[PDB]
C-alpha cells in the first residue's frame, strides 16, 4: 500500500509514529533494466517495490514490516535521468557554455538533493558498481560541509516549529548518518578481504581529508560495524535463457544483516556513537516518528527541494572549478 | 596412567595425554570436570579424548546430567554421550532404557537454550535407536520444535533443523494421527477467535508449519478419506477467517503437503480454487509469491481430466505480473 | 640478411616512474620510422586499462596473463585495492605501434600510497594533478586515446576528460587526438540497439563540445544488418548429442571476435602529424619527454592546483 513517492509523502495531513528509522540511498549506476537503488530497495524489505518491466527525482518508501523509510535519489550521476537528459538536451532544451551551465545546474541540483539525505537521515547507502572508490566523492563530501554549515542557520529558522527534539535542531540532522558504501562485484573468503580493504581505503581517504572528523561531522566512522558491502556478480534477461538450457536437456551477510547490524543501533536507540579521539561522546540516537519525520522533512524539502539556500550554492567553489579555470 | 590425567589440566601435556585415550576409569569423569572448567578453546579436545577409552556404559553419562550449570558444559558433555552412542554399536548405553531418560530430560531443557544444545543432541538420537523403538519422544519434542520455536525470534532455520527429528523417528507408530489431530484441535479455535492479534496469527501459522513438519514423515496410513477433511478445516479457517493479511505462507503450504496425497480419485477440488486464485493479491512478499505459486503447481497435479473454463482464463493478466528478477518467484511462476 | 636487422620487446617499460619521472629505458627499443602510431588508455581504478593494451599490442585473448606486456589484477583485486600499474608504461608492437598504459587516473590505491608514504596542501588534490598530468600527456603525444570505463557513463570521467583538454599545452591550430571508449566488462544489455542508440546519445551529449575526434570510425564493424540508426561515433565495447553441448547465450560478439576488431580499428587509427614536424620514432621521444617537462612544471597546472 506504501507509495515510492517522496514529493507527495511529504504533503501528507494509519502508521503514525512508527519509531521508523529512514535509509538514504545515492550513488552512480549503469544502464541497466534495474537501477542498483530499485535492487537494493526490493532486497532489503525482502519485496519488490519497485517492479522491473533531467532532475534529482527523489523518492520515498516506507515498508511497515522492517519499519525504515528508504529515500531513493536519483542524482543525474545516475545513468536513468542522465540519459534523459542528454535526450532532451539533443533536440529541444545548447551552445558550450549553455550546456556546461546546464551540467553545472544539474550537479547543483544532486548536491542540494544529497544534503537533504545528509541532513534528515540516520544511514546512507552508497552505489558504486565499480569495486573501486570513486575518490571524486571526497571532493562532494568535501563540498557538503559547506552547504551543511553554511546553509545550517537557513535550516535551522526553517525547522525550529517541529517536534524533532532539542538535538536534531541544534545539529540540523536525527543523528549521524552512517555511510555504508555498496561495491557491486564484476571480476573476483575473497571477498571478505577486499571489503576490509576498501573500508581502510575510504578510512583513510576521510581520515586524510578531514571528510571523517571527531566529532558530529556530516559523515561517520562506523570503526566497530562494516561500511563496505559487495554484491555478488540475474538482473538483465539472461535468467530464462540461462534456463532454456537446463529445461532442453531433461557471515558474509545478504543485504539484510550488513544493513540490519546499522538499523538496529536506530531503531533499538543505540545510537551512532562510533567516534575516535576520546571526544565528549556526543551521541543523540534521537528515534524519530513517522510522523514528526514528515513533518521535518515537509520543511527541509521546501526550504531545500529556499530563500538564501538558492544564494549559497556559489558558496561551494568545490565542484565548479572548470568555470573558473575557463 | 594417572599421570597423563594430571597432565592434561600448558597444551603440550594435555596433547601428549590425549594420545593414552587411544588405549583408565578415573580419565572418564576427568575431561568432563575439565572441559567445563577450562577456557572454551580447550573444551572440544577434553570432549573427544575421552570417548574412544573404554566403553563408557554409566561412568561417562552419570556426570553429564549434573551439566546444568551452564549451557556449554552441558552441550559439549553431552556430544560425549552422543559419541560413545555411536561409537558402542552393542546395544548396551546407546538410547538405553529408563537411564535415557536423562537425555530425555536434556531434550526438555534444549529448547531453554536458542537451541544449539539441539544441533547434535538430536540429530544422532534416532542413529542412536537401532532396536528399540520409542513414540513419546516425538511428541516431548514437537512440544518445544513448534510452541517455543514459534516466537523464538528467528526461530528461522530451528524449524527445519528439527523438521529431520519426525522424518528419521515418524517412521514407526502407524497411528501417528494423534499428533495432527492435537495439533488441529486448538486450530479452529485460534483460527475462529477471536480477533486480529500477533498472539493468534503467531499461534496459527506454527500450528500450520506443524501441520507440514509432521505430514512430511506420515505418509505410511491410511489414510482413510480423513485428508479430505484435513483440506476442508484448514482452507475454512483461513479463506474467510483471515481476512486479515497475514502470513499466509504457511497457510498456502498446508494445502500443498496435505493434497500431494491424493493424485486423481476424488476431492473437492471445486473448493480449492477460491483458496488459491483469491490468494494472488499483490503485493507481498517476496516468499510469499513461491508460496502461493505452488498451490497453482498442486491444483494443476489435482486437475488431471476434470477442470476448465475460467480458471485458465484467470492466467491472462492477474499471474504474470511474478515474472521479476526473483529467481525463486521466476521458477515457481 | 644483416641490413634488415629487426628488434623487438618482451615485457612493459616504465617511461614515468612511480614518483612521476621521466625514463630514457625507450630509446633503445625506438628506431627512425615516421608513422609511428601512439595509443593510450586512460580509466578508473579497476576499469581494466592494461588487459586491453596487452591484448591489442602483442598478446591475444587465448594466453595466460603472466604472459601480458603489462601485468594484470590477479591477486591485487582481492587484496587491498587495485593500481598494479604505478606510472605509464611502454611498448613498441613488431608494428611499430606505441602502447601507453597509464596508471588509473583519480584512484584509491594511489591516494592510500601518497597518504602513507609533495609540494601540494592535501593528497587528495595531488591525486587529481597526476590524472591531469596523464591526460595531458596522453593527448599532446598520443594519437587515440583509449577512455576504458569498467561501467557506462561515469559523469566523472566525462567531466575529467573537459577538464584534460584545458591543461592539454598548445603552442609546441590545436592538436587534438580521438577517444576510444571501452565499456570493458561489458555485459549482455551493452549489445543492444537501443543501449547501443542510447550510449551514443548519452557520449554525444556528454562530449558534445571536446574538440577531440571522438566519433566517425568505430561501433561499424560487428553487427547485426542495423544501418547507422544513431550519430554514430567511436565506441567499441569489450565483453568480459550435439544439442546438449550448446554454450549458453552469451547474447554479446565473443570476447576474441571483440579483441581482434578493435585490435584491427586502433592498427588502422589515422596517424595525424604530430606538432609541427614528422617526429620519427626517435623524435617522438624527443617530443614526449620535452612535453613532459612542459606539462609537470605548467603553468595551466600550477593555476588549477590553487583552484582544488
Ligand atoms: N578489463 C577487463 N578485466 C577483466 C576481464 N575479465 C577479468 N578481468 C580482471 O579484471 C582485472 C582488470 O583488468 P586490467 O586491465 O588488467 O587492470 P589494470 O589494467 O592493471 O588496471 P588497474 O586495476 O588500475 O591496475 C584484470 O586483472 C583481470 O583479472 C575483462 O573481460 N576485461
Ligand atoms: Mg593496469
Amino acid at each position: 500500500m506504501a507509495g515510492p513517492v517522496s514529493l507527495r509523502d511529504l504533503l501528507m495531513g494509519p502508521w503514525r509514529e512508527d519509531e521508523i528509522c529512514v535509509v538514504g540511498i545515492f550513488g552512480k549506476t549503469a544502464l541497466r533494466l534495474n537501477s542498483e537503488k530499485f535492487s537494493l530497495v526490493n532486497t532489503v524489505c525482502d519485496r519488490q517495490v519497485f517492479p522491473l518491466f533531467d532532475y534529482s527525482l527523489l523518492q520515498a518508501y516506507y515498508s511497515q514490516e522492517s519499519k525504515v523509510l528508504y529515500l531513493l535519489l536519483t542524482s543525474i550521476c545516475d545513468n536513468s535521468q542522465l540519459l534523459r537528459a542528454c535526450r532532451a538536451l539533443q533536440s529541444g532544451e545548447l551552445p558550450h557554455a549553455e550546456a556546461h551551465e546546464f551540467w553545472k545546474h544539474q550537479e547543483k541540483l544532486q548536491c542540494l538533493s544529497l544534503l537533504y539525505l545528509f541532513s534528515v537521515c540516520h544511514i546512507l547507502l552508497l552505489v558504486h558498481p565499480t569495486c573501486s572508490f570513486d575518490i571524486t566523492y571526497d571532493r562532494v563530501f568535501r563540498a557538503l560541509d559547506g552547504l551543511r554549515q553554511k546553509v545550517l542557520p537557513l535550516l535551522k529558522t526553517a525547522i525550529k516549529d517541529c517536534p524533532v527534539g532539542k538535538d536534531w535542531k541544534l545539529n540540523c540532522r536525527p543523528c549521524p548518518p552512517r555511510l555504508l558504501f555498496l561495491f557491486q562485484l564484476n571480476g573476483a573468503s575473497p571477498k571478505r578481504r577486499l571489503q576490509h580493504a576498501l573500508e581502510d581505503q575510504i578510512y583513510r581517504i576521510f581520515r586524510k581529508s578531514r571528510v571523517l572528523t571527531n566529532q558530529s561531522i556530516n559523515c561517520l566512522f562506523t570503526v566497530p560495524a562494516n561500511q563496505a558491502f559487495v554484491y555478488i556478480v540475474e538482473d538483465p534477461v539472461g535468467m530464462l535463457l540461462d534456463q532454456l538450457r537446463s529445461h532442453c536437456t531433461v557471515v558474509d551477510f545478504t543485504l539484510r544483516e550488513f544493513l540490519w547490524q546499522h538499523v538496529e543501533l536506530v531503531l533499538s536507540k543505540k545510537g551512532f556513537d562510533d567516534s575516535v579521539g576520546r571526544n565528549p561522546q556526543p551521541s543523540h540516537f534521537e528515534l524519530p516518528t513517522y510522523q514528526k519525520w514528515i513533518s521535518a522533512a515537509s520543511k527541509l524539502y521546501e526550504v531545500a527541494i529556499s530563500k538564501i539556500l538558492s544564494s549559497i550554492k556559489v558558496l561551494e567553489g568545490f565542484l565548479d572549478i572548470d568555470t573558473k579555470f575557463s | 596412567s594417572a599421570d597423563p590425567d594430571n597432565l592434561k589440566y600448558s597444551n603440550s601435556a594435555v596433547v601428549s595425554r590425549q594420545r593414552h585415550d587411544d588405549t583408565h576409569a578415573d580419565i572418564q569423569n576427568d575431561e568432563k570436570g575439565g572441559y567445563s572448567v577450562n577456557g572454551g578453546s580447550g573444551e572440544n579436545t577434553y570432549g573427544r579424548k575421552s570417548l574412544g577409552q573404554e566403553l563408557r556404559v554409566n561412568n561417562v553419562t552419570s556426570p553429564e546430567f549434573t551439566s546444568v550449570q551452564h549451557g556449554s558444559r552441558a552441550l559439549a558433555t553431552k556430544d560425549m554421550r552422543k559419541s560413545q552412542e555411536r561409537s558402542m554399536s552393542y546395544s548396551d548405553e546407546s538410547r538405553l532404557s529408563n537411564l535415557l531418560r536423562r537425555i530425555t530430560r536434556e531434550d526438555d531443557r534444549d529448547r531453554r537454550l536458542a537451541t544449539v544444545k539441539q544441533l547434535k543432541e538430536f540429530i544422532q538420537q534416532p542413529e542412536n535407536k537401532l532396536v528399540l523403538v520409542k513414540q513419546l519422544d516425538n511428541i516431548l519434542a514437537a512440544v518445544h520444535d513448534v510452541l517455543n520455536e514459534s516466537s523464538k525470534l528467528l526461530q528461522e532455520l530451528r524449524q527445519e533443523g528439527a523438521c529431520c527429528l519426525g522424518l528419521l523417528c515418524a517412521s514407526l507408530s502407524y497411528e501417528a494421527e494423534k499428533i495432527f489431530k492435537w495439533i488441529f484441535s486448538k486450530f479452529s479455535s485460534s483460527a475462529k477467535d477471536e480477533v486480529k492479534l500477533l498472539y493468534l496469527c503467531a499461534t496459527y501459522k506454527a500450528l500450520e508449519t506443524v501441520g507440514e513438519k509432521k505430514a512430511f514423515s506420515s505418509v505410511m496410513q491410511l489414510v482413510m478419506t480423513s485428508l479430505q477433511s484435513i483440506l476442508e478445516n484448514v482452507d475454512t479457517p483461513e479463506l474467510l477467517c483471515k481476512c486479515v493479511k497475514c502470513i499466509l505462507l504457511v497457510a498456502r503450504c498446508y494445502p500443498h503437503i496435505f493434497s500431494t496425497n491424493f493424485r486423481d480419485t476424488v476431492d473437492i477440488l471445486v473448493g480449492w480454487h477460491i483458496d488459491h486464485t483469491q490468494k494472488p493479491s499483490l503485493t507481498q512478499q517476496v516468499s510469499g509469491w513461491l508460496q502461493s505459486l505452488e498451490p497453482f503447481w498442486v491444483a494443476d497435479l489435482a486437475f488431471s481430466t476434470t477442470l476448465l473454463g475460467q480458471f485458465l482464463e484467470d492466467m491472462e493478466a492477474y499471474a504474470e505480473d511474478l515474472s521479476h528478477v526473483a529467481s525463486g518467484e521466476s521458477v515457481d511462476e | 640478411a644483416k641490413l634488415l636487422p629487426p628488434e623487438r620487446m618482451k615485457h612493459s617499460i616504465k617511461l614515468v616512474d612511480d614518483q612521476m619521472n621521466w625514463c630514457d629505458s625507450a630509446i633503445e627499443y625506438l628506431l627512425d620510422q615516421t608513422d609511428v602510431l601512439v595509443v593510450g588508455v586512460l580509466g578508473l581504478q579497476g576499469t581494466g586499462k592494461s588487459m586491453v593494451m596487452s591484448l591489442l599490442s602483442a598478446n591475444t585473448p587465448e594466453e595466460d596473463q603472466r604472459t601480458y606486456v603489462f601485468r594484470a589484477q590477479s591477486a591485487e583485486m582481492k587484496e587491498r585495492g587495485g593500481n598494479q600499474t604505478s606510472g605509464i608504461d611502454f611498448f613498441i608492437t613488431q608494428e611499430r605501434i606505441v602502447f601507453l598504459d597509464t596508471q588509473p587516473i583519480l584512484s584509491p590505491s594511489i591516494l592510500d600510497h601518497l597518504i602513507n608514504n609533495p609540494e601540494y596542501n592535501l593528497p587528495h588534490t595531488y591525486v587529481e594533478m597526476q590524472s591531469l598530468q596523464i591526460a595531458a600527456f596522453l593527448f599532446t603525444v598520443c594519437h587515440v586515446v583509449i577512455v576504458v570505463q569498467d561501467w557506462f557513463t561515469d559523469l566523472s570521467l566525462y567531466r575529467f576528460l573537459q577538464t584534460a583538454e584545458m591543461v592539454k599545452p598548445s603552442t609546441p591550430t590545436e592538436y587534438y587526438p580521438h577517444l576510444v571508449f571501452l565499456q570493458n566488462k561489458a555485459r549482455r544489455e551493452d549489445f543492444c540497439p537501443r543501449k547501443l542508440r542510447q550510449m551514443h546519445l548519452m557520449i554525444d551529449q556528454l562530449m558534445a563540445h571536446s574538440h577531440l575526434r571522438y566519433k566517425g570510425t568505430l561501433s561499424m564493424l560487428q553487427c547485426n544488418v542495423f544501418p547507422g540508426l544513431p550519430p554514430d561515433f567511436l565506441d567499441s565495447e569489450v565483453n568480459l548429442p550435439l544439442f546438449s553441448l550448446l554454450p549458453g547465450y552469451r547474447g554479446h560478439p565473443s570476447f576474441q571476435s571483440l579483441v581482434s576488431k578493435l585490435r584491427s580499428q586502433v592498427m588502422s587509427m589515422a596517424r595525424p602529424q604530430l606538432s609541427h614536424t614528422i617526429l620519427t620514432e626517435k623524435n617522438w621521444f624527443h617530443y614526449a619527454a620535452r612535453i613532459w617537462d612542459g606539462v609537470r612544471k605548467s603553468s595551466a597546472l600550477a593555476e588549477y592546483s590553487r583552484l582544488l
